[PDB]
């Protein structure tokens, strides 16, 4: 049997290996501790060995040997860089955007939001907004423009209805869904192996992209897993909690020794909580690029429905050539001006002419 | 600019045209703002040409 | 002797057999634990049966054996899927309104709000706020333009002179009440009772018509409801107080496998009340419609008093023909823009002049 699962190492040092179906399910086999002292890998590894059918009384099949692990050989996973110890850049590979299917919304996203591989960044807007439909569109302009990039989504406590359909409309990209039917447990441990094994991916070296579904809602996930809050960060925060938000979220960086982790995701804003506007004021200074957007576009159904003066993006230039980086300051010392309705619609008038290049040309 | 079609030349009006009221005889334009013009059209046509 | 109902299965592993008047009633029929393993039947589905009268110190009717369930034998029940797995897609079949004694409020419906099988919809605004007699309209349209949709209404925390009256004036179709006058467990129990017999209906391939009064006002006879359930929120709400409702509400779906279940409800907003607004907010996440009705327009006696301008579906398309989504399209383009008083009687006027087709006739 070939065994595509990753590291669920419980508490007692011995392990699980979850299904396709990105959860606890049948397939788990023990991972003793010795092994992972042998081997010196970490838990979330894509991990192959021989493995010996179970026997009478005999619940979990015991690994004998690993012969391939993430397709290499012991020797690579005793001796390989240590993820932390990594030194993190600016992005400097930026990922061109260009869609045939919406030039303009796409388009919009590109000429205003650049976006680099390692980049960090939070698209914002109140609930009902199709920010799920946005990474919809952002995911199918990756998985065209930059198909060699390994792409993936993870949505938390959603519609089925819309798991569904993207599923079906992704074209086989890896979704992985959490629907708020599921109790939040699972949405926790899904989301956290996720996490460990994207960060073995990175640590190989990987181009790892993650288009995590409303950073916020996950949020109110944790606090829901998470009981204490401590004292009570004002409506029911928590700081450990957020943490695993938080070491989610700053993991993406840009490594200048190979491989890049860029994971983008969505928040839930002007919803009456303070505790949506805290998270959302507490990850902004932590991500090096801002999308907000404004409901009343969405109400004039105008997409992409951005509040275009919040956005930006940090390090301009580390992303933008010098002749880029100050035709890119022109185009601010212009376009931070003029008026937001009539800027929607007017600039959806304009950018549907030609190409970005060519428009710009 | 649909009406510009009697127009011909910079400015002026063709000789022999006729002219009903209400039609260009000679296109002139002043500046949009006597101190700011409107930021909407200037950005407009900064990003045009 | 036949014994009736709807199977209500108690904590203590056996059962009782409740009967229209929709609450407990002492018509009862014990279902044991090994009866429910043995026929793998839920609750809640439509159960004929032998029954023998209850013995010496024994007080509540004893089966004898099951004949009928939801009409049909039992060996087909045994071998029927459960929801959960149930493929949802977005609704596909819309219902026409035109109405002769109020075309005019239906027409408005069918204009902002397209209704379809399966939908998941809502409709906002504050107490005493033009929702129960409109709920009506609607359900009496429904009552001719779709006699073949088993349609249920749910009364929860209201007058109980409203009941009655909508009880005669309903034509006999299914209502179920709840005062406020009751203990919040009667609440709570009628509720998830027929949240479960929906939930067999459904899952026999059919369309189900909900019209639950009050989803939000069902949101603060929770709160009162609510004993704990967590750690508090803004506004007074706990943590977990909404999975029940939110489990209650999001069952809205739209089923591949034939049949619906459409709900419709009613929230309560704008009533000064962080804990209202928030519901408001947190369930506006969940449904695929909403519609507003701000208060201007009611104290000017004004109805339908709808707030068009907030009212908008999700994904037109996916229930509304390319050709009938490209004109509704363009209607959208042109009826963006008008200004809400004047909007209000002009389009009022519109729609008054003829039918919605008939007026693109
Ligand atoms: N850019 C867009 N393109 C198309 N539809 C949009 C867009 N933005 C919002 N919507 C609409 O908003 C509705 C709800 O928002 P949605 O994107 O589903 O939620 P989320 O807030 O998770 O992104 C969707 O049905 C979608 O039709
Ligand atoms: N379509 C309508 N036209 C006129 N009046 C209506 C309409 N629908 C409801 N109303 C009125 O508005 C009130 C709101 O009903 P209800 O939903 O019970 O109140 P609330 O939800 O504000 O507690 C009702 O008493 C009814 O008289
Ligand atoms: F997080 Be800020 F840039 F200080
Ligand atoms: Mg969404
Ligand atoms: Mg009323």
């Amino acid at each position: 049997r070939l065994v595509k699962g990753y590291l669920e190492i419980s508490q007692d040092g011995y392990g699980f290996l979850t299904e396709n179906l990105h959860n606890l399910e049948s397939r788990v086999a023990i991972v003793s501790a010795g092994l992972i002292k042998q081997y010196a890998l970490r838990a979330g590894d894509y991990v192959v060995g021989q493995a010996r059918p179970p026997r009478e009384n005999e619940r979990y099949a015991t690994l004998l040997k690993v012969e391939a692990v993430n397709n290499l050989d012991p020797e690579a996973a005793k001796n390989r860089p240590r993820f932390d110890e990594l030194t993190p850049q600016f992005p400097d590979r930026q990922i061109r955007l260009e869609t045939t299917p919406d030039e303009l919304s796409t388009r919009v996203i590109d000429l205003l939001a650049p976006i680099g591989r390692g980049q960090r960044g939070l698209i914002v807007a109140p609930p009902k907004a199709g920010k799920t439909t946005l990474l919809k569109k952002i995911a199918n302009a990756v998985l065209k423009n930059e198909p060699d990039i390994k792409v993936i989504v993870l949505l938390i406590d959603e519609r089925p209805e819309e798991v569904t359909d993207f599923r079906e409309s992704v074209q086989g990209a890896e979704v992985i869904a959490s629907t708020f039917d599921e109790p939040p447990q699972n949405h926790i441990r899904v989301a956290e192996f996720v996490h460990e094994r994207a960060k073995r991916i990175v640590e190989e070296g990987g181009h790892v992209m993650i288009l995590l579904d409303s950073i916020t809602r996950l949020a109110r996930a944790n606090n829901l897993v998470t009981p204490p809050t401590g004292r009570t960060l004002s409506g029911g925060l928590d700081s450990a909690a957020l943490y695993f938000p938080k070491r989610f979220l700053g993991a993406a960086r840009n490594i200048r020794g190979g491989g890049s982790l860029t994971i983008l995701a969505t928040a839930l804003v002007e919803t009456g909580s303070r505790m949506d506007d805290v998270i959302f004021e507490e990850f902004k200074g932590t991500g090096n690029m801002e999308l907000h957007l404004s409901r009343r576009l969405e109400e004039r159904r105008i997409f992409p429905a951005i509040d275009i003066l919040k956005s930006g993006t940090r390090r301009e230039e580390l992303l933008l050539g010098e002749e880029v980086t100050h035709k890119m300051w022109l185009l601010r010392k212009v376009l931070a001006d003029m008026d937001p309705a009539e800027a929607m619609e007017m600039l959806l008038a304009r950018l549907a002419r030609t190409k970005n290049n060519k428009e710009f040309l | 600019e649909a009406a510009l079609r009697d127009l011909d030349e910079e400015g002026v009006v063709r000789i022999g045209a006729e002219v009903k009221p209400g039609d260009i005889l000679v296109g002139r334009t002043s500046f949009k703002g006597e101190s700011e013009p409107t930021p909407e059209e200037r950005l407009l046509r900064s990003i045009f040409g």
